[PDB]
RNA sequence: ACCGAUAGCGAACUAGUACCGUGAGGGAAAGCUGAAAAGCACCCCGGGAGGGGGGUGAAAAGAGCCUGAAACCGGGCGGCGAUAGGAGGGUGCGGCCCGAAAGGAAUGAGCCUCCCCGAAGGAAACCGCGGCGACGCGGGAGUACGAGGGGAGGGGACCGG
RNA sequence: CGGCCGCCGAGACCCCGGCGCACGGACCGAUUGGUCCGUGAUCGGGUAGGCGGGCGUGCCGGUGGCGUAGAAGCCGGGCC
RNA sequence: AAUAGGCGGCCGUCGAGGGCUCGGGUAGAAGACCCGGU
């Protein structure tokens, strides 16, 4: 398993998309090792325990990060917190 | 063009707010190589006048003149604590504090009543009026160790300075019995003279005689006398609006133009006047009296006190200073004096100056 | 928590970085404020902090801008002011910095990180005031 | 019966009720009082009304306070003395003393669980104005409906 | 094939009445207990008005009377609540709370595991080469993945709102 | 300033699913129509304005019904 | 002073300390503040 964190959605300037989110996982700052980590799952952690789930589908920029698709969109509370890739 | 004038009163006192504590506060302390505490203080008494030789600099040297000065009764302080201060990260911070611990009072003015003895009062509870909340069980040797902690601190040097904490006693003078407790420096450049000096007079007596010189000058803080809510007019001393005024004539005409959309601070307004934290500069140190007492000649001593007493005061008992000028504040107010801060570059003489005649005639 | 030695770094660089690490959700302590230089020309450099201190509300001085003196406070504005500071993201964000002149004896013995993109090497020539010299000019503490 | 209370568990094993209507008193300082006398024992809450009658104790204002001034003591804040307020409520907690001691519930054991004061019929009238108005001079009565409970 | 109490004549009623103007003249508002008054006997409290018990009635519908909406006011409950800025809302989700019926559901819910197909789109490890460089080109490879479309196993009460 | 490299970025463009519209076709309705298929890169913003369909209310002529085992009305919810 | 401070002392895991009430102003528009209370 795989440690992130969440960076922000994926956004214009004045522009949001709620179900897809920028993730930075820890050891990668590529976009040659964030491609290894194509077709795994996201999870992140509410507060009350429950668990939303996504899916790592595109790699971002050259820095590392990655685009992962949600099908139920995280909070926004989520932003600058913890995720479990795998 | 138009016609300039200054503005009405100084930006340089606001907030305009009654004092934060009727106990007067000092935020600066004079430099100073004699190891001595930096001020007194005392009970403002009242007012008289007195003619006298002047020694200062000027037209009128030489020549006997009519000279005002404030009776201010200094009844001795007791000193029963020590404070350190060690240097933060913005400013002194205090490290510890030490007080004596409690020893029986013989200057209490016990009276003798239809039965029950003397009351034989003692320390710790004076000082209970003021603090409520002293130490149990505490014993010299405790307070011995605690002092030694302290000095050894000094010896490793964190300590960057060390002041007294002194209590009024106005039980002498039978004014009051809750006392008034203030933090005072000491002078010098040594902590460890500093720290010796409170040391060796921790839990004694100190009179006003032993710490200032007659004919110096000193700087003077005390609360001001309190007027209430005051209009404009007294407070910032603006004109009366013209005679024809159907709406008033004690207010300010305009209190701001079309733009800025809003009242500036800087508008004169009615508000609290009087009982003001003030500091009154370069005032002389007349004499030194002892028990109501002032010597003139060696041969003459006289009492102080006017015929029928002081005005709103009763007898001046112990020791007193004679201030040349007026001080701020109202009768029986505490007043707290230090060596002067900025004195001008020809100071007149440290002494008494030739006294040739004082009034002591009735002043109501 | 990472501690960040200001010590010869670039000011608007440094408070780049460490806005960024702040907006990621970390702990930043820097610990040499007075010590950030400022390329530019040394009178330009104090006429402008010089207006930015003499920045004030007309109305109420209480609620005219408090542009700051102090070298640490210096640096701290010049962080929050990259930083979205109207918002609880942004609020947030600045809550988790501490900026202080000089080693305090808590961080003494401690790894002193540093920024390779903020370093004075990077200048053709080193025409340069320290923020040191700034607070000195506006009259602060240090 | 004419009234009901806004009281929905009343137990009349446990429970007593009163209540007083049409009363010509101040609504708004009928209900400042009721919120302070809410949640008290019978006992202390008649003493409270004595104190405030006797004007040794002022009733803080939390909801209706304007232009009032402050009172000695820590909390104060806008506070004043409903007299008139205060002898009506302490008739109407006599009368569900009595009903409580009729049931036969222990007078000293009984505390208000519930209290409140309702807005009642306006009485109309008009009071003569300058430049030829009539202009309303109205009074506003005040219900009032106390339930309370026996502890054991 | 008119209206159904702000409608219909101004007037469904002690209505051209009350009331306004010196005067010609002007001119309202206002319907409904119940099948039957059976319109609350008696007890406690209160100066009274009334309040609490207890009775009548299928039902208080209690005369301040058929139903009792909205605005407004008081109390109870759920949520927020004294360092935070935008016309009070829009998209998505999180925390707390409700969740019998009318929605799905023990003929199986959220959830967990595995397999097949798959539009537009679409990487990388590694190997060889070009470029001063950011980087690019051929293979890997149209592969991993991909909206959605199907199947199997586990668990047993939620999901929608 | 003279050039280059890689990324990010719309309801635009591409693809899957659904709706309507315009035109043509087949089949079927005892008063304007209904079901289904085919084409639409060359249909889908909209003020003044023109045209077509549909929702709701009182009463009349018919037709089929509900209701004291609870109508109209009102309050909070589920579905379309 | 949102980095919302330091120190000495007393108290808690019945109880330190305080308020109303009392006699008066070094104070006062209400609050507040200051002295005294066997």
């Amino acid at each position: 398993r795989i440690k992130g964190v969440v960076l922000s959605y994926r956004r214009s300037k004045e522009n949001q998309h709620n179900n897809v989110m920028i993730i930075k996982p820890l050891d990668v700052n590529s976009r040659e090792e964030a491609s290894k980590l194509i077709g795994r799952l996201v999870l992140w952690k509410s507060p009350s325990g429950k668990i939303l789930k996504g899916k790592i589908v595109r790699v971002h920029g050259t820095k590392g990060a990655v685009r992962a698709r949600f099908e139920k969109g995280l909070p926004g509370q989520a932003l600058g917190d913890y995720v479990e890739i795998v | 063009g138009k016609v300039h004038r200054p503005r009405r009163g100084s930006l340089g006192f606001s907030p305009r707010k009654r004092a934060k504590s009727i106990v007067p506060r000092i935020r600066s302390w004079p430099k100073e190589t004699e190891v001595r505490m930096l001020g007194f203080a005392g009970y403002k008494a009242g007012m008289t006048h007195i003619l006298m030789i002047d020694d200062e600099p000027g037209l009128t040297n030489g020549k006997e003149i009519f000279m005002p000065v404030t009776i201010i009764e200094t009844p001795p302080l007791r000193v029963f604590g020590i404070r350190a201060y060690r240097m933060g990260y913005l400013g002194l911070e205090t490290a510890t504090e030490v007080i004596v611990p409690d020893f029986p009072l013989d200057n209490y003015p016990a009276k003798e009543r239809k039965g029950k003895p003397k009351p034989k009062m003692t320390f710790y509870k004076l000082l209970e009026r003021r603090i409520a909340t002293l130490p149990k069980n505490y014993t010299q040797e405790m307070f011995e160790q605690k002092l030694g902690q302290l000095e050894d601190m000094i010896k490793e040097g964190e300590i960057v300075d060390v002041r007294a904490i002194v209590a009024t006693q106005p039980w002498v003078i039978k004014l009051k019995k809750k006392p008034e407790v203030m933090e005072y420096a000491i002078g010098g450049t040594s902590v460890e003279e500093k720290f010796n000096y409170i040391k060796e007079k921790l839990g004694k007596e100190l009179r006003v005689g032993e710490v200032l010189k007659e004919g110096e000058l000193l700087d003077v803080i005390a609360v001001t006398k309190g007027k209430g809510t005051q209009g404009p007019v007294k407070r910032w001393g603006i004109k009366l609006r013209a005679h024809k005024d159907s709406k008033g004539r004690r207010k300010v005409g305009s209190i701001g133009p079309w733009h800025p959309a809003r009242v500036m601070w800087t508008v004169p307004m009615a508000g609290q006047m009087g009982f003001h934290h003030r500091t009154e500069l370069n005032k002389r140190l007349i004499a030194i009296g002892e028990n109501g007492k002032l010597k003139l000649d060696e041969n003459t001593e006289i009492e102080i006190t006017p015929k029928g007493g002081f005005p709103h005061y009763g007898i001046v008992r112990s020791d007193f200073m004679m201030i040349a000028g007026s001080v701020p504040g109202a009768i029986k107010r505490i007043i707290r004096v230090r060596p002067a801060i900025r004195p001008p570059k020809k100071k007149p003489p440290v002494q008494r100056p030739q006294i040739t005649y004082v009034s002591v005639e009735s002043k109501q | 928590m990472r501690i960040i030695n200001a010590e010869g770094l670039i000011l608007g660089r440094l408070a780049s970085k460490v806005a960024k690490m702040l907006l990621e959700g970390e702990e930043v302590v820097i610990v040499n404020a007075e010590k950030a230089v400022i390329t530019g020309n040394r009178d330009v450099i104090f006429k402008k902090y010089k207006q930015r201190t003499e920045l004030r509300t007309l109305t109420n001085p209480r609620r005219g801008p408090f542009y700051p003196k102090r070298s640490d406070e210096i640096v701290r504005r010049t962080i929050r002011g990259m930083l979205p500071w109207k918002t609880d993201r942004g609020r947030k964000a600045f809550k988790r910095l501490k900026v202080y002149v000089g080693i305090p004896k808590e961080f003494q013995g401690k790894e002193l990180e540093t920024i390779i993109e903020a370093h004075v090497s990077r200048l053709s020539r080193p025409k340069y005031v320290t923020v040191g010299e700034v607070a000195k000019f506006l009259g602060g503490k240090f | 019966k004419r009234f009901g209370y806004s009281f929905q568990n009343f137990d009349p094993k446990r429970m007593a009720r009163a209540s007083a209507r049409d009363l010509r008193i101040s609504p708004k300082l009928a209900v400042e009082v009721c919120r302070e006398l809410r949640g008290m024992m019978l006992n202390d809450a008649l003493r409270y009304l004595d104190d405030v009658i006797a004007l040794k104790r002022p009733v803080p204002l939390k909801r209706y306070n304007d232009s009032q001034g402050h009172k000695p003591g820590k909390g104060f804040g806008p506070g004043r003395y409903p007299v008139k307020v205060a002898k009506a409520i302490k008739k109407v907690l006599l009368n569900v003393k009595n009903n409580a001691v009729q049931k036969g519930l222990d007078p000293d054991k009984l505390k208000i669980i519930h209290i409140a004061a309702h807005k009642g019929p306006v009485l109309r009238g008009w009071y003569p104005r300058a430049f030829g108005r009539a202009t309303p001079f109205n009074e506003q009565t005040t219900h009032i409906e106390v339930v309370v409970e026996e502890i054991r």
